[PDB]
């Protein structure tokens, strides 16, 4: 009754039936935004099917050497479907998220990934090694998009914080032993109600490796990572013509 | 107390013993606040909470 | 006026509850029972454990009356701690005609920053104090002005200039033989709270590697400029240092983070050091040992 | 307080929230005025007010 | 003369019941059913 | 009269007439004491208790 689980929002649903349980991150569903706090005086735009779909993004291999991955959002959707049509014409914009990730192996498989969520996800650099360069990171390994970036330096997770103590952000394991799927429910967290989709990105989606993948030689080498998410409650403003960036 | 609420804790249903001078109320004192905490949302923000007597996974 | 059924039918799970001490520990006795099982835990559910002390080991009846008061967030961040230090000497490259114009910005000490970049967003009420001297230490007969710009103000540009007329911001005027001029400075953001943290680009159009500058530069948390002089026409005859110290009151803070473990290398961004990745403790020479 | 009334903001119906030492008014704080605002008087200040929804010249 | 809530707080599962003969058999039938089975013990 | 219980002399029934001025008990006055001493505990802390008149080793 928690090991198997269905997901239905949009017109997209997904089953699972060795899930964990699913959290709901910092205790509170996704909301609409209520007239205490909006700023915008023109009515939002609620397109409550078209966008709240599951949308699978990319599939990254995990071997046994892997290092670990983040995904920048809402910036992996702003050129997926219509959530990508309507953050392009709308300024404003906000919404929830449910994150979804697959890693299925067999039952000869080991190892466990720490994916978890942290909202303001800011990147440093190496500071040009020695740590006397004043370099700030690309536009890529700032924002990705649906490719995903793999971490360079997973220990300090590229930010000079540690990823041991990652886990104070709403997180869940996928250790291959017990379950093969890690649901996530994310409010909206920012300071102002909307913001722009384009410019800022409000949480990353860590995804790191911390016990690594082992598996005698025979079994199957491919162990894919595909992560889905869904917007929820997802609401936009601001009409104009598109940006791209 | 005829001051300005323009503090910036303003946003609970109880006040604070803060004392108060001038005629705003971020130049107040900053008072002892409410010991409520929730560890809660931080410890086991799951959808359907489980006990500590059962297995986790049933 | 539809006859439609769609649109017609188109929230927390925690309660904070008062918790002013620690909670007691009630008489448990031993168990031999199959079923239930309050050890073995799942955390891969992601939820820290709700095993308690008394369905682990037999404990007695333990009044709890420590305070938890200690721990809050007003008790924890309302010290004056060093975030500016504003030099106005004789004779030098750095300010070397009597005033200096210090932008706000608190993460450029290292104590004051890693303990208000433990959250990610935070909104609170300052008073900050501006304790100044001689670089020696000494106090001397000497007047100066401080002057709060906010962002669109005229920046001062020198010594006798015309910003210093204060006619609308706000200025304080102390000799260094008075005690340290303290004021307090309200919740000034446009923003809801301060983002430490502000992973994205404040302007659109084309991000290259001219414009990077930019990346976590919010227009929600620079708050303006400090500007200090030596009251005069002339010169003053007296080297200066100012130093600012600001503790926080009314706090309110939102969204925890991991707690940074690697050198600060600049101000504003979080950039570390490449090749000197220390680790986070200290270590051992074998895990079997101590 | 008995003070006299040599404030130069006499000539409204409430007084202000002014803490005084003094028994002189003008030496009061400037405390905190009355938030009424008037803008039909410089924005529309016509003979016969005509409606937002009506052409203004019928 | 104690304060403590420790010291204050500080039995046969079977039952002979009486069998003067060896217990009859009911009346059974068959039971296609799934669920519960009697055969299948764990010794 | 809205302060924390910080003081190292809490634990008696009666409080003490100390005047305070920030929200911490331990920053108070010393102020005065109650005036009840025991001397029988450190004078003749016997078991049986005998008088002044009788001999003490009957
Ligand atoms: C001029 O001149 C010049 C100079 O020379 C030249 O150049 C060249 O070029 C060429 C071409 O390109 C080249 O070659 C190539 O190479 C490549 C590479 O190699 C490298 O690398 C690798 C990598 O590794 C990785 O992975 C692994 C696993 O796999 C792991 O373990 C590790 O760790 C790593 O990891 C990493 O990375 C990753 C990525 O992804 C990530 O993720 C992670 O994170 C990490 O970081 C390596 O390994 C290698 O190494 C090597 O070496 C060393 C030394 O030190 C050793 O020790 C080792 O062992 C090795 O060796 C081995 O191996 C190799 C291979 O690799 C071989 O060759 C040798 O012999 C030995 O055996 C390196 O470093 C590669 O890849 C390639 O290969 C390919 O090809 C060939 C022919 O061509 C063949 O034969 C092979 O087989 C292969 O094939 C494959 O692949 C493909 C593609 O990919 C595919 O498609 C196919 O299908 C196949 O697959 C298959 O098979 C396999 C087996 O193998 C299996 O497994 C699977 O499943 C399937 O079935 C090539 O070779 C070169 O290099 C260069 N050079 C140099 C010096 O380098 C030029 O060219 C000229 N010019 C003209 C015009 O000519
Ligand atoms: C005579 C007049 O005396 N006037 C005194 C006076 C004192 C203080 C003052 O404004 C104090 C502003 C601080 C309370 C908050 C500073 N903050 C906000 C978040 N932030 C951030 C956020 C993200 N990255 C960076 N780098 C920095 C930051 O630095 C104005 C006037």
């Amino acid at each position: 009754s928690d090991r198997v689980a269905q997901l239905t929002i949009g017109n997209s649903t997904i089953t699972t039936q060795e899930a964990a349980n699913i959290i709901v991150g910092y205790g509170e569903w996704p909301s609409y935004c209520s007239d205490d706090d909006a700023t915008a005086v023109d009515k939002p735009t609620r397109p409550d099917v078209s966008v709240n779909r599951f949308y699978t993004l990319d599939t990254k291999l995990w071997e046994k050497s892997s290092k670990g991955w983040y995904w920048k959002f809402p910036d992996v959707l702003t050129e997926t479907g219509v959530f990508g049509q309507n953050a392009q014409f709308h300024y404003l914009y906000r919404s929830g998220f449910c994150i979804h990730v697959q890693c299925n192996a067999s039952k000869f498989h080991q190892g466990a990934l720490l994916v978890a969520i942290l909202p303001e996800y800011v990147i440093g650099t190496v500071a040009g090694g020695t740590g006397t360069e004043d370099s700030h990171p690309p536009y890529i390994q700032t924002q990705p998009g649906a490719d995903g970036f793999e971490l360079q330096h997973p220990y300090v997770l590229d930010a000079g914080i540690p990823i041991s103590q990652l886990t104070v952000c709403p997180h869940q394991w996928i250790n291959l032993r017990t379950n093969n799927c890690a649901t996530i429910i994310v409010p909206y967290m920012n300071t102002l109600p909307f913001d722009s989709a384009l410019n800022h990105c409000n949480f990353g989606l860590l995804v790191v490796p911390i016990s690594p993948l082992d598996f005698d030689q025979g079994a199957t080498p491919v162990i894919p990572i595909t992560i889905t998410l869904a917007p929820m409650c997802s609401e936009f403003a601001g009409l104009r013509q598109a940006v791209t960036q | 107390s005829h001051e300005n609420s323009n503090s910036a804790t303003e946003g609970s249903t109880i006040n604070y013993t803060t004392i108060n001078y001038y005629k705003d109320s971020y130049a107040a004192t900053a008072g002892k606040q409410s010991l409520k905490q929730d560890p809660d949302k931080f410890a086991n923000p799951v959808k359907d909470i489980f006990t500590e007597m059962a297995a986790p996974l049933k | 006026g539809d006859r439609v059924a769609d649109m017609i039918e188109s929230r927390a799970l925690t309660q904070a509850l008062p918790a002013p001490t620690g909670q007691n520990t009630q008489v448990s006795s031993h168990r031999l029972d199959t079923g239930e099982v309050p050890a073995l835990q799942a955390a891969e559910i992601g939820a820290s454990s709700n095993t308690s002390d008394e369905s682990m080991i037999e404990t007695r009846c333990v009044l709890n009356s420590h305070s938890t008061a200690e721990t809050t967030l007003d008790s924890f961040f309302s010290r004056a701690g060093l975030v500016g230090e504003i030099d106005l000497p004789l004779e030098g490259t750095t300010n070397p005609s009597g005033y200096a114009n210090w932008d706000i910005d608190i993460t450029g000490y290292a104590q004051m920053r890693r303990k208000v970049e433990l959250f990610t967003y935070m909104r609170f009420d300052a008073e900050f104090t501006f304790v100044a001297c001689t670089p020696t230490g000494q106090v001397v007969p000497q007047l100066l002005q401080y002057m709060f710009v906010p962002p669109g103000a005229p920046k001062p540009e020198s010594r006798e200039s015309l910003a210093w007329q204060t006619a609308t911001n706000p200025s304080v005027f102390v000799k260094l033989t008075d005690p340290p001029a303290q004021v307090s400075v309200p919740f000034m953001s446009p923003a809801s709270a301060y983002q430490w943290f502000y992973d994205g680009y404040p302007t659109f159009g084309e991000h290259k590697q001219e414009k990077d500058l930019e990346y976590g530069a919010c227009p929600n948390n620079m708050m303006g400029t400090f500007s200090v002089r030596t009251v005069g026409s002339s010169k003053s005859k007296y080297a200066l240092v100012v130093r600012i110290y600001m503790r926080m009151k009314h706090v309110r803070a939102w969204i925890p983070r991991p707690m940074r473990n690697q050198n600060y290398l600049f101000k504003a961004n979080p950039n570390y050091a490449g090749d000197s990745i220390k680790p986070t403790g200290t270590s051992r020479n074998a895990i079997t040992t101590l």
